[PDB]
RNA sequence: CCGGACAAUUU
DNA sequence: GGGTTATGCGTTGAATTGTCCGG
DNA sequence: AGCAACGCATAACCC
């Protein structure tokens, strides 16, 4: 490669190519006038460290150097390493059609589509604008079609708008952990230079909106497109392939709208009367004339799939309120309503999500997820919580507390001063009453954030929950836990020192009042230890990640059944405490290897070559069934493969 | 009492600590680190002088020839800072040199005969450092970052982890000195010492005690403890002492004076001890086994027949004590050993030793030194007193000397520089009761222990390395010389130190880019401390105690503003009171306190002194006249801190800012703010942009100003007097007088830099802030540079802010804007970026730049001219050309702007080299700018002249004052007036002389200004001429940048809000700025609701003020108002008195706060709940703060109250047009056929393992296929894949991998068979 | 072309 | 009388990318 | 011309 003028770089190859060529002519005219033994022997020494030079520097002795002062690379060490061939041209490689950009948020779109720019999508569909150009005839030739696409007039635009419409794109992340990394979605021509990816997906990600870049790869042939539709569709691959948690979570704002919907009260606007339907309950709430969440007997009409297949309808009333009949109105057909009459928390949501898709499908649970995003980003925009001053409360016995706590440990000091305990006991005594004291005022600060605001009743005082911000975000689970709204309100408690252990004198200002320097330096290294391992942590689990993906990857199912009766006998794993690992979760779906019989008197349960499913586990649940012999991938006697007998129910299906 | 520049905007500042210690010079650290490199001190006392005295005076071998050394100066710079960055040449001086060279006659001992003194001879031109502390090599602007390494000296560490399995710790020792090799007496778990060279193999401790000319006896004699042994008849006497039997146990018996003490199986305690010391009887019975288990030293041979009895270091038995009994001796010295006390390791290391003699020792030396080689013994001899007791391969420093002696224990602090006897003999001993048990250890990770470097100590060691490389040359030519007739000049080399010094200051680890796109940036970058460089660690070779700060980083080290990435916790930065110590520590200021009085008087402290004393805290009750209100106060003694009483603290904290730096300083509520959470805010608040309008900040800390003056980007004004003249260009100061000196008094002009680019592709300006016609102080600010006004560094913008979710627009941590902040423009940032120009001459003669260019276009040319080079001022697109130029064959190869750059053509530089002609275009360019200097060289004649006729004239009016002979007769005759011969007199002949040699200085001046642009500029041997343009893009706001604030807070924008669709009030005002409140509990910010609720009170204020003065009222009622705002409070140090003011005055002063209300906030001290309500209730505003709104949409009235307010905020330096990228189709790499990488080409993305693994584990595998066959390996398969696609047809196939093609083929050329068969 | 330096992200 | 254990040297340490500029 | 951690590789035990 030459340089900046005539001059050409030499490269590293050529400069040992070179020495040696160099060596060996010598070499060879020195052999030709009888030269001696001692000058012979020191041409032979000189191309020998010529030679090893060429083939591989660094392993004998010392590394020559081929500049001022970094080391020369050989074959040897270009081949092995990090830069090496096999991880930087074989396996990861550059690929065309593909762009990157920051992603945005743009919550008005379905789930099986996705934002992206306007140039952008022209710039990529660039082949395809030229193949639907020429089979239309707008165009003369190649030079007519590059004049139109850089033009941009009129045809361009919903020619790029019939080749979206028909044509999903793989999004793609740099850092991609586990399998749900790629996923196949519809763009939308949208005007800007960002990608406006849905918000549900996001937590699936583990993805946010801090300048983050995010590239997109479009597949180009039938076979690969029909493929991403089958499987790469975020409306198929919607249970987690680890365990049976979905991945349509919904996200926090969602949760805080619902949660605020079906937050009911114990008076409000429009308190004790009787409406028909949720149809009239959402008339009312928008003419005004109710409140949102007001005690309201409406009847209610579901169905349920007590038949083969079937529906049966029904007519009854209930108890209810105003949100929750509006929250009810989007349920699709078949779900009873016992699940929307409490305070529907993430983990509440959660299971009624699982619920309503393992008892009707697939389709409908996916347009009902889409749904409850909706109306819950509109219900947030429709409220809107937010966070005040003095909607934090300080409890007014912090202060007592913090003294009695000085007072014991200035009593601990001088009676250790006085020469009646040792620094140990000392020391275990402050942290244990440092750490009474902290968790009492977090205690306190809950308790005061829970029921702080009470209301009327038409005419008396009424305790209840308390409608304050930071109580509801720590509730509905949408951002914060315990610690988390501790730290945020009350005491921190201690906190480690470097060394391993913790310092004796903790934090005793909170973060609304006023900590102090020393205070301030004691959470900066507290907080720098994690920062600083964070990084090497990341690098360790990437290492153990393609170590483990490098070792166990020669694995492919070739034949359905092996006709072996081996396996793992399931016990239910106890560690101490109480059952970690239930029983269904164990062998839920997995096809055991001889009959297993009923724990009763010689009763055969189910046979030895089934799929064992929801139904199965309720029947072993009720069976009460202590250990259950089913085949395992290791005892599965396979040439070549496992079997797909030895390894039941497939994940994410 | 203030200044009265001061009054056109003061800032309300609230706090309860009164400051005694002023801000001091943020650039201290790299002015005396260059002071202290450059200087004419003599004594040398380290610095040139000291580095020459060292290395000069060096005799020859056979040339009778001795070169000495009198002294150095310096010239001046053949180019100043502007036009030497505007060009691109090292702003460098010629360093000369005065050297002499004697000469003496062969046959004398110093007998000369003839001398040459060498006047001012050359040895190289080091570069000087401008007042901003930066530095210029090739026409950019890099500082270099101090180092923070291991000090010099002796270390003991432990090692522990590493113990083999066994549990056992270890203790050894390392003696680094300055520049030599190290030492290391490191230890085995089989009690055995052992020493090394440079870290080679384990060697024996003995052997080297035995080469430093010692023997057994002696060495023995000088480290364990003489135990005497005496014969007699019967019962053998030894003598013990009770501290030496504190370790092991006597299990034998013990009598003394006919009493039995201690009997088989007492163990002896104290009581025995003390029965010991008080017997004193050191004669009494040992049994038979303790003898031959105790070691002989000396040798010792028979009373009669003189045979050798025992040997050196050898255990006895019953042979030996019958040989000794049946002699005469009377006293033969035996070792001591013990195991908690004293053990024999020298005792093992010297039986292990095969050695006994001091030739073998050496000899042994050089053979593991060199092996094949004949070791003689002269040389040996030679190589191993030139390694610890050498002047040149083996030296230390004063702080070297000094860590010894302290480390030792010694007295005094100075001597020697090199290593002796006797240095060895008293590490050893401490390395050795360091394993016995006593004594503890030093770590690593301690500030006491290390220390700091500087440009200044690292320049001038790498001069002195150049130096001590050239002497040898240097020594060679002066051997082999002449008889006295060459020449100084001739005989020295300075090459080496040329390349040295050049390449330190070029390509160095340190000697990093600056970041000049933000003045706290620059501040942050020239105090950052970086421990990466060599002398210290690396990146990937660290563990966690060099990561995680150090408890003793108490006001030096800022754990703060800190990067995040690769590198966490080496990369620190400085406090602000941290100054460098004489030796090279870190110190901080230290108030001293009395018993009662805390005075102040401030007290230095290092890190080996603060670890002695007791300081308390800084935010502390306290008296006005310095007194503790109460009795318990939070203190330190080691790090670790504690709580302490009052009659036992000793020192106190200066100030409260001292602990943080100052970049992170301008974040308001630091307190507020969790740790990391502050730490990415002042991240983000270094990697800033300034914006259009340098709007006030509302939340300040205070140190703004300081910042502000501190900073290079504004002009100060040197010495104050009277404003005459401002414009946006220079400005005039006429000097008041008070400050008039006899010579020179003198004008004051400033110069102002307008639109240039800096580092990062930004704009810095300067605008001016005075008016014309008003009275200066010495220190004022006259120009506000980027991102500053008035004075004060204004960073951000201020916004209306909010926190309520809005249809999910703001999903996790998202940023809502309004359209009222794009329709005002006030976030519209200036990006300049730099295109470079490149014709060179190759074949066919070199790139002419002519129009006459053949397929080209009227439309594309009208833009250019008879040239090809377009105007200045034209807005130019992504696809047009810029500069033409054309390669003979002819093809074209001009200049072409990147695609997504909308700027601006603004100026247009040809750098046209010596020896080519010119053509016209070149011609009026070189016009153009000799107008240009003529005509500001005229007008800077013009001020001058017009300066000192005013100088003269007002000479004359003091004193015979006669207006006749001043109106009647011309101007030009004012030098025969009635004035007295006197001072006055010798004034106006000192102002004559003075404008005469103004006059011939600007003839000079303007003859070497015109012989300059005549002339060429350097540049590379094969390119003729370069062309530097700046562009100038208007970037405005666009959906997809990054908005972010002065907590930590993350923002991208979604989609923009109208007017009509963002919620407004009961009064009508919408909100711009929207926040997620779901961000709080996430990210620790508490002070943002505080900073809110600030910016509310200090908005309704402005208002409130700009309604009154709009309504036109009288200036009672406004004085009444401001004084009300001003003394507002609990008790803070902000006393002002409106009664000393005038009526303009406070009319400038409310048409300056028309607009907002500033108000400081210093860091651990700012406002409180108490005072934000008290404003809020004196204010038109709630006392919550928490106002209703109206819905945009609908409207009406919400359920709950929201939360609204005042943010600062400010915009980061990634942009999505910056940061965006796609690429379809494009060019290729040539060693590996795959598509190129990045932006600035057209390169595409790279799919790699980790999302291959992904497609694998997901059931795909055509896709797969064709991403890593198809689209970039098989070139023929994606050639027709294109064609099959552009003649529509959908057909895939599969193709050889050309990465595995070049694998095979790499392999074949390799020792390694490998094929393809077929079946 | 290979490294050096800074920096985003893995919070 | 062969074989048990300190010593010397071999390998490696996630992911993609906007920047600077040097030989 | 300063890893860190762990394994394989010569050349001495001590029966
Ligand atoms: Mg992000
Ligand atoms: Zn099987």
């Amino acid at each position: 490669v030459p340089l900046d003028g005539g001059r050409f770089a030499t490269s590293d190859l050529n400069d040992l190519y070179r020495r040696v060529i160099n060596r060996n002519n010598r070499l060879k005219r020195l052999l030709d006038l009888a030269a001696p033994d001692i000058i012979v022997r020191n041409e032979k020494r000189m191309l020998q460290e010529a030679v090893d030079a060429l083939l591989d520097n660094g392993r004998r002795g010392r590394a020559i150097t081929g500049s001022n002062k970094r080391p020369l690379k050989s074959l040897a060490d270009m081949i092995k390493g990090k830069q090496g061939r096999f991880r930087q041209n074989l396996l990861g490689k550059r690929v065309d059609y593909s762009g990157r950009s920051v992603i945005t948020v743009g919550p008005y779109l379905r789930l099986h589509q996705c934002g992206l720019p306007k140039k952008m999508a022209l710039e990529l569909f660039k082949p395809f604008i030229y193949g639907k150009l020429e089979l239309r005839g707008l165009a003369t030739t190649i030079k007519a079609a590059k004049k139109m696409v850089e033009r941009e007039e009129a045809v361009v635009w919903d020619i790029l708008d019939e080749v979206i419409r028909e044509h999903p794109v793989l999004l793609n992340r740099a850092p991609t952990l586990h399998r749900l990394g790629i996923q196949a979605f519809e763009p939308v021509l949208i005007e800007g230079k960002a990608i406006q990816l849905h918000p549900l997906v996001c937590a699936a990600y583990n993805a946010d909106f801090d300048g983050d870049q995010m590239a997109v790869h479009v597949p180009l042939t039938l076979e690969a497109q029909l493929e991403a539709r089958a499987l790469m569709m975020s409306t198929n691959n919607i249970l987690s392939p680890a365990n049976g948690e979905p991945i349509i979570v919904p996200s926090q704002d969602v949760v805080l709208g619902l949660y605020y919907m079906t937050r009911d009260c114990v008076n409000a606007k429009g308190e004790g009367m009787v409406l028909t339907g949720p149809k009239e309950a959402e008339r009312l709430y928008r003419s005004g004339l109710a409140s949102l969440h007001a005690r309201v007997k409406v009847r209610i009409t579901e169905y349920e799939k007590d038949a083969n297949g079937e529906l049966v309808a029904k007519t009854s009333l209930k108890d209810t309120t105003v949100g929750r009949a509006i929250l009810w109105m989007i349920v699709p057909k078949g779900l009873p309503y016992s699940i929307v009459n409490q305070a529907l928390g993430k983990k509440a949501i959660s299971k009624m999500l699982n619920t309503c898709y393992r008892i009707l499908g697939l389709k409908p649970t996916v347009i009902f997820a889409d749904q409850i995003m909706y109306t819950g980003f509109a219900y947030a925009a429709r409220s809107g919580a937010s966070v005040g001053i003095d909607d934090m409360v300080i409890p007014e016995k912090k202060h007592e507390i913090i003294s009695e706590a000085e007072a014991e440990v200035a009593e601990i000091q001088e009676q250790f001063q006085s020469g009646l305990v040792t620094a140990g006991e000392r020391y275990n005594k402050v942290i244990d009453i440092w750490a009474a004291a902290n968790d009492r005022v977090s205690k306190a600060m809950m308790d005061n954030l829970q029921t702080e605001t009470v209301i009327n009743r038409d005419g008396q005082e009424e305790k209840q929950v308390s409608f304050n911000s930071i109580y509801m975000m720590a509730d509905s689970g949408a951002r914060g836990s315990a610690a988390q709204i501790r730290q945020l309100a009350g005491m921190r408690g201690l906190m480690a020192k470097p060394d391993g252990s913790i310092i004796e004198t903790p934090i005793t200002a909170n973060f609304r009042e006023g900590l102090n320097v020393l205070q301030y330096f004691i959470s900066t290294h507290g907080a720098r230890k994690g920062l600083a391992d964070t990084a090497l942590k990341t690098a360790n689990s990437g290492y153990l990640t393609r170590r483990l993906v490098d070792v166990a990857q020669d694995l492919v199912v070739t034949e359905d059944d092996c006709g072996t009766h081996e396996g793992i006998m399931m016990t239910p794993v106890i560690e101490g405490g109480d059952v970690k690992e239930p029983l269904r979760d164990r062998v839920l779906g997995r096809v055991t290897a001889e009959d297993v019989l009923k724990p009763g008197t010689a009763d055969i349960l189910v046979p030895r070559n089934t799929l064992l499913h929801e139904q199965w586990c309720d029947l072993l649940e009720e069976n009460s069934v202590d250990a259950v012999k089913v085949r395992s991938v290791v005892s599965c006697d396979t040439d070549f493969g496992v079997c797909a007998h030895c390894y039941g129910r497939d994940l994410a299906r | 009492v203030y200044s009265y520049t001061e009054k056109k905007r003061i800032r309300k500042d609230f706090g309860k600590r009164p400051q005694v210690l002023d801000v001091p010079y943020l650039l201290s650290i790299q002015l005396d680190s260059f002071q202290k490199f450059i200087e004419q001190d003599p004594e040398g006392q380290y610095g040139l002088e000291a580095a020459f005295r060292s290395v000069f005076p060096i005799q020859s071998y056979s040339g009778n020839s001795e070169l000495q050394y009198v002294s150095y100066r310096l010239g001046e710079p053949v180019f100043d800072v502007q036009e030497c960055q505007i060009r691109g040449v090292t702003y460098s001086a010629p360093l000369r040199v005065k050297l002499r060279l004697v000469i003496y006659e062969r046959e004398a001992p110093e007998g000369t005969v003839k001398d040459i003194k060498e006047q001012e001879v050359y040895m190289g031109e080091i570069p000087l450092m401008t007042d901003n502390g930066t530095f210029v090599i090739n026409g950019t602007e890099r500082v270099i970052v101090s180092q923070l390494h291991r000090s010099p000296g002796v270390f003991f560490d432990s090692d522990k982890g590493k113990t083999h399995s066994s549990g056992k710790v270890l203790y050894n020792a390392r003696i680094i000195p300055y520049r030599g090799s190290w030492l290391d007496f490191e230890f085995d778990p089989k009690d055995n010492l052992f020493v090394r060279i440079d870290r080679r193999r384990k060697l024996p401790a003995t052997i080297i005690l035995r080469a430093l000319n010692y023997t057994t006896e002696q060495i023995l004699d000088l480290f364990f403890e003489k135990v005497i042994f005496e014969i007699r008849d019967n019962k053998l006497q030894m003598e013990l002492v009770p501290e030496r039997l504190r370790g092991e146990t006597a299990s034998f018996d013990i009598e003394a004076n006919g009493k039995v003490y201690v009997e088989k199986g007492r163990r002896i305690t104290a009581r025995h001890i003390r029965q010991l010391e008080k017997d004193d009887v050191k004669l009494i019975e040992v049994p038979v086994e303790y003898i031959a288990g105790k070691v002989v030293a000396k040798d010792y041979i028979d009373e009669s027949t003189g045979e050798l009895i025992c040997a050196a270091n050898m255990e006895l038995s019953l042979d030996l004590l019958a040989k000794l009994s049946q002699s005469g001796h009377k006293r033969i010295e035996t070792l001591f050993t013990n195991d908690l006390d004293h053990g024999p390791y020298i005792s093992e290391t010297l039986r292990v030793d095969p050695t006994n003699d001091r030739l073998s020792a050496l000899v042994e030396i050089y053979r593991m030194m060199r092996p094949g080689e004949p070791p003689t013994r002269e040389a040996a001899e030679s190589l191993f007193e030139n390694l610890f007791f050498s002047e040149d391969r083996y030296d230390l420093s004063a702080v070297g000397r000094m860590k010894f002696n302290r480390s030792l224990l010694r007295e005094e602090i100075e001597g020697s520089g090199i290593l002796s006897k006797d240095d060895i003999i008293d590490v050893m001993k401490k390395l050795i009761d360091i394993r016995n048990g006593k004594g503890e250890v030093d770590d690593i990770d301690h500030l006491g222990n290390r220390r700091i470097r500087s440009v200044g100590e690292m320049a001038e060691n790498q001069f002195r390395v150049g130096l001590v490389r050239v002497e040898r040359a240097v020594k060679e030519r002066l051997s082999l010389g002449d008889l006295d007739t060459l020449m100084p000049q001739d005989m020295i080399n300075a090459k080496p130190i040329s390349a040295a010094v050049k390449e330190f200051f070029g390509s160095s680890q340190l000697s990093q880019f600056m970041d000049q796109n933000n003045p706290l940036s620059e501040i942050t970058h020239k105090r950052r401390i970086s421990a990466l460089g060599p002398g210290g660690l690396t990146r990937e070779r660290a563990g966690f105690e060099v990561r995680d700060v150090h408890p003793t980083h108490y006001g030096r080290v800022c754990p703060i503003e800190t990067p995040e990435g690769p590198n966490i916790g080496l990369i620190n930065s400085l406090s602000v009171y941290a100054q460098t110590n004489e030796y090279g520590f870190l110190e901080t200021p230290y108030r001293k306190v009395t018993d009662g009085v805390v005075t102040d008087e401030i007290h230095y402290l290092s890190a080996i002194e603060e670890g002695n004393y007791v300081i308390a805290q800084a935010n502390s009750n306290l008296d006005e006249e310095g007194h503790f209100v109460e009795d318990l106060v939070t203190c330190r003694s080691k790090g670790e801190s504690s709580l302490f009483s009052r009659d036992q603290v000793d020192y106190m904290d200066v100030s409260t800012q001292q602990v943080v730096s100052v970049g992170a300083s301008l974040i308001p509520f630091l307190e507020h703010d969790d740790a990391n959470r502050a730490l990415m805010g002042a991240n983000m608040q270094r990697q800033a942009v300034p914006t259009l309008r340098a709007d006030k900040p509302l939340v300040g800390t205070g140190m703004e100003r300081a910042v502000a003056v501190d900073s290079g980007v504004t002009a100060v004004a040197k010495r104050g007097g009277v404003v005459q003249y401002v414009d946006a260009s220079r400005i005039v100061i006429k000097v008041n007088e008070d400050e008039m000196y006899p010579g020179e008094a003198g004008i004051d002009i400033y110069n102002l830099t307008k639109y240039t680019r800096s580092n990062q592709n930004t704009c810095i300006n300067q605008m001016p802030c005075v008016s014309l016609g008003e009275p200066v102080e010495r220190g004022d600010v006259l120009a506000d540079g980027p991102s500053t006004d008035l004075g004060e560094l204004a960073l951000g913008q201020n916004m209306r802010v909010a926190f309520m979710p809005w249809n999910g627009y703001n999903f996790e941590d998202s940023i809502l804007v309004s359209e009222r902040v794009v329709q005002e423009d006030r976030f519209t940032t200036i990006h300049i970026q730099e295109l470079a120009c490149v014709s060179r001459d190759t074949k066919l003669g070199p790139e002419e730049i002519t129009a006459d260019i053949p397929n080209v276009g009227e439309a594309a040319l009208s833009k250019l001219d008879e040239s090809g080079i377009v105007y200045i001022g034209a807005e130019v697109t992504g696809g047009d050309i810029l500069v033409g130029k054309v390669t003979p064959k002819v093809k074209d190869s001009s200049l072409r702007v990147p695609n997504g750059v909308s700027g601006t053509v603004i100026d247009v530089q040809v750098f046209t080299r010596d020896g080519v002609e010119k053509d016209k275009r070149a011609l009026e360019i070189e016009e153009m700018q000799l107008k240009q200097a003529k005509k500001d060289l005229s007008e800077e004649l013009q001020i001058l002249e017009a300066g000192l006729f005013s100088r003269i004239r007002a000479v004359l009016v003091a004193g015979g004052v006669e207006a006749e002979k001043l109106d009647k007769l011309p101007r030009d005759r004012w030098l025969e007036l009635g004035l007295t011969d006197e001072e006055k007199q010798n004034q106006l002949e000192q102002l004559a002389e003075q404008y005469d040699e103004l006059k011939h200085e600007f003839e000079k001046k303007l003859e070497a200004k015109r012989r300059k642009i005549t002339q060429g500029d350097d540049l590379a041997p094969g390119v003729l001429k370069i062309v530097k343009v700046y562009l100038a893009v208007k970037r405005r706001i666009q959906p997809g940048d990054k908005m972010a604030g002065r907590h930590g807070n993350k923002g991208v924008i979604s989609k923009i809000n109208p007017i009509e669709d963002m919620p407004y009030d009961e009064n009508g005002t919408p909100v711009d700025i929207v926040l997620n409140p779901l961000g709080v509990p996430s990210r620790m910010n508490i002070g943002q609701i505080l900073e809110t609720h600030l910016g509310m009170a200090a908005k309704g204020i402005g208002d409130k003020i700009n309604a009154m003065l709009k309504q036109q009222q009288e200036v009672a009622k406004l004085r009444e108002f401001i004084q009300r705002a001003y003394d507002l409070g609990a008790d803070v140090r902000q006393k002002v008195d409106l009664s000393t003011f005038s009526d303009e005055e406070v009319m400038r002063l409310a048409e300056n706060l028309r607009k907002g209300m500033p108000i400081a906030t210093p860091v651990f001290d700012g406002a409180k709940e108490a005072e934000i309500k008290e404003l809020l209730k004196l204010g038109d505003l709630p006392t919550s703060g928490q106002i209703r709104l109206y819905d945009g949409r609908t409207g009406e009235q919400f359920e709950r109250p929201v939360t609204v307010g005042y943010m600062y905020m400010l915009k980061l330096n990634h942009l999505v047009d910056d940061k965006m990228h796609a690429r379809s189709t494009g060019s290729y790499s040539l060693v590996t056929q795959q598509p190129l990488g990045g932006k600035a080409q057209f390169g595409g993305q790279r799919f790699g393992e980790m999302e291959v693994w992904a497609l694998e584990a997901y059931g795909a595998a055509y896709t797969l296929q064709e991403m890593l066959t198809v689209k970039s390996d098989d070139v023929n398969g994606r050639t027709k894949m294109y064609k099959n696609i552009v003649d529509g047809n959908h057909q895939m196939e599969p193709g050889m991998p050309e990465s595995f093609n070049v694998l095979l083929k790499e392999i074949r050329s390799l020792g390694i068979n490998i094929e393809l068969e077929d079946e």
